[PDB]
């Protein structure tokens, strides 16, 4: 018996309600009862073409936490003087005969999808492929909202900053859309607003949403407050300076906050949250990435093991 | 504290909001004096419950200097103090430019790590006071050029 | 002697009505009759703190046409007076004592205005200070329109592409706003719509304007088509691909366009103008750049020479 | 001209050195009490010059917290007023730790662009002191720190 | 029972005589009796922000020698174009929930001290933080002097080369200062001399020291001869050429050497020791770094294990 | 005709007493009355093997003031004649046949002297050959002192900052030593004390000198304050922070300083001069750099032109 054994795991759209609930329940079971010899005698590659530091160590920790070995590389922005190395179909093919699974991060979008048929029966997990969203980040986001609020249904989840380009928020809205009753706020400037394809998905499923101007306008009723990257190399420095005024979450805009509210963040951060919201009960974004150990551990045990009794 | 006043020439203002007295004695540099400094910070003085004040003996302030209070202390005044009397309690007023007391929001502004003085232009809209930058020439709302 | 004698060319806003028509007339007079040795025994520093081989070859050419010496550089990402340890104010305090005038291009905004404060009696011409101003580009733009159409009023001009961040199109809309009867058609995507502040000063002077979605609508009635520069790095590569249609300008779109109509471009093109447009008589972006040497020759001879006999 | 200058419950002595009262305002953030307060700069003092009479009301300052003042001002001793009534004398005796105020002169230190509270051990040194860092572990003089 | 279980280990000043003797005795016990399954099911990060090749592989070998897994990175001098990544408090926090211990090397000094409270109950070992000395190098230095000479007390330990900036020698003198009877020689040029804070520590504890001109002046009585890096990018090339004449240890200045004398070096080396002192009985700096496997293995077993029976 | 006709300006030591007062007089004569076309039909190569936009703009400016052509480059870390495969001697053998004179700046010492051996009848002026010499900087230093004070003798000059490695202050102490009655106050830290070899030649000529620890002592009696350049990379950043006090020069230290006193600086400043010093009349480092064009104009016109009518 196995649903997600030897599966693709490339995008969140492929995963249904029954796929997300198996990874969250398995992440709560291995956290409550670690199995350090589950993936023993099984090698996993960590082929990070795009250099992500935090994402590679949250994955390689989860590999070593089940007792598997690791073989990985990290290129520091390659494409030196035009033409470089091999093709990506030629790399995955030779890496596939070496190991039992691949965990690849690519700057170009559609790289994880290019590796399913070429790998054969070797599964390939997507750790972030360009602007085609980050599904492992979406799984540890749902796991943090479930373990604190008590559920994933009937929650007041707000989303601040980069919504147009912020990939981590796009599929966080589509994952929560599969759950019912979820109210949605979208606090963003008139530029970095949520796209029309996400808003049309919410109108189709009868899910209520609304655009807001700032944090304090929705602060009275919120169970989660997802906060995004918003990098300076995106909108020009004059535009970034003007809008970034009310959108930053100071500790002064937490007086209406509920007792069970929890601020999240995919990371990193710099000019969205200051360093005085860490000494609160609402601080819950550092241990969200630590909860990503259990989300990527549950996602690796399901694919590299026939059946499991936690 | 309702009787005082009329001590040493100069002048004193009234109606400084709460928490506006402090940080005004610094942005405009006024602590750098060797005479009668008795600020009235954090002391109600009328209709509102929280208000602050500041007094200065022999030390006048150009109309332009007083007008540079408006932005911060919009509801205050200036009555030339000498000794029992008063010569026009001129309230502050939004100046046509504010320099030496505002940083530009445009991080890529030449004026930030350079050996020059700041300077902005003034104009109200209806919602905020957009002060324009002298160098980069980009315009911002007072609320943004204020803090960050 | 000469209203623009020993003046700084930092912004288009500083230049009044008769200021712009005075350098326009001087560019048409020097073009009609060369001034081989007008600025003889005058040294001019070409201090380009930002690399730009287009503008630096056009400026230094015009220095040499009046018979003036030149001594400059190109920071080219390193420059000796940088990396924290030397202010721009110190650099101009030294270069001022060396030369009679300073043409400088800085990546930061307000760099040219800062130079005037430490220059003293040395004029300072702005070759492009970040996303702020570019009056030298605007002087050759209007001079190219004044030759072809014959005037700077009652013209049906339109600006395509990136109008949101395009500093060249911002200063051009303000310079043509100093004239009367001009009709504007700002043809851009919604993500690169012309800023509200430019639409505010137009509304103040009673100047007509209208936002379309393509050139197809207005091509019947236009005397100029100032196609602007659009960066791939301004937005996503996906939403750049779509919505860019009809901002590409094919030569098969010049069917019903007016006979006197002339297509202008700042100069760096790739997508926004097709190669088949070059053969048509409409194309006038290489002749615009050639007229850029006369606009910069008029600026230098008017600031260094006391009179302008011819 | 009368002077019934306000001295309510809480803390404070006068007699603090020249151009030091405003230096004991921004740094320790005594204005951030956000309640009720008053000052007295450039005032006749007891056994020396002039200046300083800082803060008041609901601000009990600890023994080790008034030791923090010692380094800056060696000219004070807390008054726990009740009714013109002087009580509980405690002198700036110089502490073994100094936190939150000073900066590490070392540029390569990693306490400058981080969310931390500074820390500085202290030992005597011929009428002066040497403030060592907890992070940098480089012993600096207590004189070049005032210049930054 | 546990003294150093879940301890800081950041600087040598925090470690007393009873802390140094527990790490040296445990290093002699695991060398005599390897335990390849001590740290089993325990992950250790190796977060080398500053790229040190030899120091990272002496640490990661000791991790794998006890049976622990490893997750590490190495940045090749980052700070590209000004502003880069996250803060160091934001990195350690997210890395702390992943693993059971951190082993960090940072170019800036005070980085290891910044990570103790942020990591929580997760210990963090200092592998070299700027010019705030290298404590793991000091532990393998003491282990080599103990295993050959027979003790750490009453020894004639000389120190050559960079003493002012040489961090590895600073705390080697402070560690040996906790032991008694240790005579000290400081053979260094008039530039790179030992600082006044180290010499004043030696006057306080009644420890005898003296400045010498060259190797041959002290060679008659020496049990150890610690030799330092002395890099060319420190003192200018003319100054480095002149002084470097007698300070270099040739094989010609080993005729007065005792039968139990042993030359040490933290590494690397180039222009301090030539390659003809390797074929001697006094050669003992290559296997000193190999003794650093046992010094970092004893230091990892004490912190990640309640009690131990070797 | 002309004692300095067709001579090499490699070192300050080569220049005799009347040599330095001859180029000083020629710099005061050309400043009094421009020589627009003295070096007409003369080409001069500005071969800067080390990047320096300060000195290269000052040298090339003075070439253009006498009406002389220019053709040069800036190695800028790559240059075509390098990377092992082309000697400096070959480069000068070719450049000599092209031009009438060669101004070269090399990072290596003795590069300008090596160029004279392969130049032939082509003069060779040294713009800065490593840490060896910089006579062009010393010519504008003395010329700035001869204008303000009116003489080069009986002056109370002092040199602050890095005197140990400062090549500008070394050659300045030797050039002012060629005059009589000069009093020297070398105000530096102990780590950057003036070399003994400079204190040896002063003792030979019977010239008084004294080492202080700060400017506070000698500020009462000084006619010049030649503040030198100090690199952060010369020493630690910790011992740079402390001990640097009173070598920073605030404008609040010019209370008792003489009225005729003038502060000089080579030109690159950051720490050693505060910005409040600019407003005072003492500050004369920007006027020193402006006088650097006349010292380099006197050098070129004296080496290429046979006579010096005026
Ligand atoms: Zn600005
Ligand atoms: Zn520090």
């Amino acid at each position: 018996a196995n649903p997600l054994y030897q599966k693709h795991i490339i995008s969140i759209n492929d995963l249904s309600r029954d796929d997300l609930n198996l990874v969250l329940a398995t992440a709560a079971k291995l956290k409550a009862n670690p199995q350090p010899e589950l993936l023993k005698h099984k090698v996993i590659a960590s082929c990070f073409f795009e250099a992500s530091t935090r994402t590679r160590l949250s994955f390689e920790t989860s590999m070593h936490r089940l007792g598997a070995s690791v073989v990985g590389f990290s290129d520091s922005a390659n494409t030196s003087l035009g033409k470089k190395g091999e093709t990506l179909a030629d790399t995955i093919s030779v890496i596939s005969t070496y190991v039992d699974a691949i965990v690849m991060r690519h700057p170009q979008e559609g790289a994880a999808r290019l590796a399913t048929e070429f790998s054969g029966n070797v599964p390939v997990l997507n750790a972030g492929d360009g602007s085609n969203q980050h599904p492992t980040q979406t799984l540890l986001d749902l796991f943090t909202i479930q373990e604190t609020q008590g559920r994933l249904d009937n929650l007041h989840v707000a989303m601040v900053g980069d919504l147009k380009y912020g990939r981590t928020v796009h599929s966080l809205t589509q994952a929560l859309a599969k759950f019912d009753g979820n109210r949605f706020y979208f606090i963003a400037p008139d530029a970095l607003a949520m796209p029309q394809y996400i808003l049309d998905m919410l109108d189709e499923k009868g899910i209520a949403w609304s655009l807001h101007s700032s944090i304090e306008e929705v602060m009275a009723e919120v169970d989660i407050l997802y906060m995004t990257r918003v990098q300076k190399e995106r909108l020009d420095p004059s535009e970034y300076a003007n809008v970034n005024a009310q959108f930053v979450l100071r500790a002064s805009d937490l007086h209406n906050a509920k007792a069970n509210m929890k601020v999240l963040h995919p990371l990193p951060r710099v000019d969205e949250i200051a360093t005085d919201v860490d000494k609160t009960p609402h601080a819950w974004y550092f241990q969200q990435a630590g909860n990503g150990i259990f989300a990527r551990q549950a996602l690796l045990a399901l694919v590299l093991n026939r059946d499991l009794v936690l | 504290k309702l009787q005082v006043e009329a001590i040493k020439r100069g002048t004193v203002i009234d109606h400084i909001p709460a928490q506006i007295g402090f940080k005004l004695l610094s942005l405009f540099k006024l602590t750098e004096t060797d005479q009668r400094i008795t600020i009235g910070l954090n002391l109600p003085s009328g209709e509102m419950g929280r208000k602050d004040l500041i007094k200065i003996e022999n030390t006048f302030l150009s109309e332009d200097q007083v007008d540079q209070l408006a932005l911060y202390a919009p509801q205050a005044t200036v009555n030339r103090i000498d000794n029992y009397e008063v010569v026009g309690k001129s309230r502050p007023s939004l100046p046509e430019r504010i320099d030496n007391v505002l940083v530009c929001p445009n991080s890529n502004c030449i004026s930030h790590a350079e050996p020059v003085s700041s300077s902005f232009a003034v104009r109200k809209r209806a919602n905020d006071i957009a002060l324009k930058c002298k160098y980069c020439e980009k315009e911002f709302s007072h609320n943004v050029v204020l803090a960050n």
